[PDB]
Parts: C-alpha cells; sequence; structure tokens
C-alpha cells in the first residue's frame, strides 16, 4: 500500500494510538451506537472535557433531549449549586 | 395504570436528610426531593404512601429498625386473615 517497510507510518499512527482517548470507532453490530448521529453527537460531549452543566447547555442548545436523557442525567453527577 | 399500592416504608428516622421539616403535627410538611451527595444523608424515596420513622437517639446510623420490622412482620403473621 505504500513503500513497503522502507517508509512506514508506523511511527505515527503509534503516536496517535498513544493519543486515542477522543477516538471513537463506530462498527454495526459488534459495538453499541449503531446510529451515526447519536455516535457523532457523543464524541463532541465526551471529548470537550467539560463539566455537566456545559453539556446540559450544549445539549439545549441541539435540542436533543434522548442524548441528555441517556448521556447527562444518569447516576452520581453532582451538579454544582 | 390505575390503582394504588399500600407501600409502607419503615426507615431508621436518623438517616432522614432533614431533621426539621418534618415536626409539624397533623398538617402538611413539603418535602424535597433534590438528592445531594455531600450530606451524607439519605433523601425519603417519594411515592410510598406510608412512612414509619423509627428512632433510638442515635443520628446517622443504621440497625435501628430492624427489630421493629421484624416484629411488625411476626405480629401481622399471627392476624387472622
Amino acid at each position: 500500500y505504500t513503500r513497503t517497510q522502507a517508509q512506514h507510518l508506523f511511527i505515527i499512527l503509534m503516536e496517535c494510538m498513544k493519543k486515542k482517548e477522543l477516538i471513537t470507532v463506530f462498527r454495526m453490530g459488534s459495538e453499541g451506537h449503531q446510529d451515526i448521529d447519536l455516535a457523532i453527537l457523543t464524541a463532541l460531549l465526551k471529548g470537550a472535557n467539560a463539566s455537566a452543566p456545559d453539556q446540559l447547555s450544549l445539549a439545549l442548545a441541539w435540542n436533543r433531549v434522548d442524548i441528555a436523557r441517556s448521556q447527562i442525567f444518569i447516576y452520581g453527577q453532582q451538579w454544582p449549586v | 395504570s390505575r390503582g394504588k399500592i399500600c407501600t409502607i416504608g419503615i426507615a431508621p428516622w436518623g438517616i432522614v436528610e432533614n431533621q426539621e421539616d418534618l415536626i409539624g403535627r397533623d398538617v402538611v410538611r413539603p418535602y424535597q426531593t433534590m438528592s445531594n451527595p455531600m450530606s451524607k444523608l439519605t433523601v425519603l424515596n417519594s411515592m410510598h404512601s406510608h412512612f414509619i420513622l423509627a428512632d433510638n437517639g442515635t443520628t446517622g446510623k443504621y440497625g435501628a429498625e430492624v427489630k421493629l420490622r421484624r416484629q411488625l412482620e411476626k405480629h401481622i403473621s399471627l392476624q387472622k386473615i
């Protein structure tokens, strides 16, 4: 596919896999989030490294109530006063 | 669905989140349902149609109602249908 093992992108790929915290992978049947619009929107909330009120404001802006129902409002959130 | 279930909840008095807001006798008392984790206490679970609060003077410790609940069950089992 590339210039053999003479030149490879393996080091950069391994660096990306070292930074794999943000990677989200879709796959039919094998994993959950079979809906792309569900999967593409969960990435913004998870990867923002924001607190619960910030993600709640994001869900209010996007007018998607099911995501805030199933992701934001779960056990153990500890909203500020 | 219609109908009501006569759910009876026997709880230790020393673990409620509000020792106050419940002193009023033969009157209606509002009660908050939002639960916060820095109080080291637990709120009364809603839609329990009857509550029995048992106290032995302590505050924040369990074990104050198991004897009462067991004796009440035994006495009910001796009642005649």
